[PDB]
């Protein structure tokens, strides 16, 4: 039931080296996700 | 349909103006979010 998001930002297909993302933020939300869309 | 209390600074005991609180938890498997200070020591 939380909501976890980790991020990494880094200055650049995709690239071929590997970065851990790190936690962003945890949260209590509630909700039952099951289908998202990106907002532009 | 509904009548009115209509209290006086000079009622009996009895019926006077008494606020209520009622404070209902939940325990949904939900994560609780809600909780007391958690006092801490040195």
């Amino acid at each position: 039931g939380y909501f976890k998001i980790y991020s990494k930002h880094t200055p650049i297909d995709l690239p071929q080296g590997f970065s851990a993302l790190e936690p962003l933020v945890d949260l209590p939300i509630g909700i039952n996700i099951t289908r998202f869309q990106t907002l532009l | 349909p509904l009548r009115s209390y209509s209290f006086r600074p000079t009622y009996g005991v009895g019926h006077q103006p008494y606020r209520v609180v009622v404070l209902s938890f939940e325990l949904l498997h939900a994560p609780a979010t809600v909780c007391g200070p958690k006092k801490s020591t040195n």
